[PDB]
């Protein structure tokens, strides 16, 4: 029925990982499931699959640098040597029966390879000049941050109507920096978490700038 | 191993209209073929397998064919929603025959729908950090917008990160931010900034006074 990955996380060149991928409401003893991952803003790239009966085949760039397996309750990926180049957003798959191809995907799970250290996000509140006259837009600025992902959340996810919550973007420097807005009737507090930092900010926003 | 050629490698059509994506397979591999829908930001959709089968719930607005090396997903009465990047995929069993190609990115081209701009001053604990960003939004338009900044009338050349939402699935529009970013430094030497969001000639501007904000 489902499939959701686990694991992804920062980590330096050479520092092996392993990637979860545990599936409910099926066996693994009758489907069988692959790996894909995706580089940021690039295409699906096949890494391979392991049969119900655990015969594994990898593509033939990938052979030698991950390991698949299986357990009661999961296939998981080792990435043998991680490379800058293996960053990326890693989905594990269920087969269809006829061919192999997938029916069910996971979110994914984000890889980040880098020298660069974690860095918790510093968060900023957006509103209007002090003195506008208004429904409001208000948000917050989330910046500085390494590894992807936030997720920021309105009112603890309680407030979800009219959220704009940007794509992020990375700097140069390595860093990632997003802002999201809500639109409400004329207090609104954003919810920062960063599962990687292990930190979570509040933020209540005022009104205006005054 | 098999290489798949996707192409085009981007498309835009109307509501409407329709879409027609192609996949060359380097070597045969029969029906083995299917087609995923990815939406920004969100997992792969499978829409067609065995070159021409949907799978559940996927309308019939979405038609694949061919056989062999040469394989075509057409898209029939295009809506918003489905604005996405289409991947076709050797689903061959065989590890040397599977693999991807490198996509479809499709725009949908619905009404025009000129943007309103909001801009957010930096809050004073912004400014104590030395790093200043001003935040500017272009809202709910339709097509794409060009930004400009600038600071005391003066068109600004750096410092500028722009991101831009999906395509709405109702109305086709989108949303983004523009952020320009200064020291407190620069951003103290001067009084007036402007967020400009441009469609041809026309422009819908947002400003402020540092004073005043």
């Amino acid at each position: 029925q489902s499939v959701e990955e686990s694991g992804g996380r920062l980590v330096t060149p050479g520092t092996p990982l392993t990637l979860a991928c545990t599936v409910s409401g099926f066996s693994l003893n009758t489907y069988s499931m692959f790996w894909v991952r995706q580089a940021p803003g690039k295409g699906l790239q096949w890494i391979g699959i392991i049969s119900n009966f655990g015969v594994i085949y990898y593509a033939t760039w990938a052979k030698g640098r991950f390991t698949i397996s299986k357990t009661s309750t999961t296939v998981d990926l080792k990435i043998t040597s991680p490379t800058t180049e293996d960053t990326a957003t890693y989905f594990c798959v269920r087969k269809y029966g006829s061919e192999w191809g997938g029916d069910l995907w996971g979110p994914g799970t984000l890889v980040t390879v880098s020298s660069g250290q974690p860095k918790a996000p510093s968060v900023f509140p957006l509103a209007p000049c002090c003195g506008d006259t208004p429904t409001v837009t208000l948000g917050c600025l989330v910046k500085g941050y390494l590894p992807e992902p936030v997720t920021v959340t309105w009112n603890s996810g309680t407030l979800t109507n009219g959220v704009r919550t940007f794509p992020s973007v990375r700097q140069s420097s390595g860093l990632y920096s997003l802002s999201s807005v809500v639109s409400v009737t004329s207090p609104v507090t954003c919810n920062v978490a960063h599962p990687a930092t292990n930190t979570k900010v509040d933020k209540t926003v005022a009104p205006s700038t005054c | 191993d098999v290489v798949m050629t996707q192409t085009p490698a981007s498309v835009s059509e109307p509501v409407g209209g329709t879409v027609t994506i192609k996949c060359q397979a380097s070597q045969s591999i029969s029906s083995y073929l299917a087609w995923y829908q990815q939406k920004p930001g969100q997992r792969p959709r499978l829409l067609i397998y065995e070159t021409s089968t949907l799978a559940s719930g996927v309308p019939s607005r979405f038609k694949g064919s061919g056989s062999g090396t040469d394989f075509t997903l057409t898209i029939s009465d295009l809506e918003c929603a489905d604005a996405a990047t289409y991947y076709c995929q050797s689903t061959y069993e065989n590890p040397t025959y599977v693999s991807f190609g490198g996509g479809t990115e499709v725009g949908v081209k619905g009404d025009p729908v000129a943007p309103t701009v909001l801009i957010f001053p930096p809050s004073a604990d912004l400014v104590a950090t030395g790093t200043v960003t001003i935040v500017c939004v272009a809202n709910k338009y339709f097509p794409d917008v060009t930004v400009t900044w600038e600071v005391d009338g003066t068109t600004q050349t750096t410092g500028i990160e722009n991101s831009k939402t999906p395509q709405n699935s109702a109305d086709c529009t989108y949303n983004l931010s523009s952020t320009l970013t200064l020291t407190s430094t620069e951003y103290n030497s001067h009084k007036e900034y402007t967020c400009k969001v441009t469609q041809g000639t026309t422009s819908v501007v947002q400003s402020f006074n540092r004073g005043d904000c």
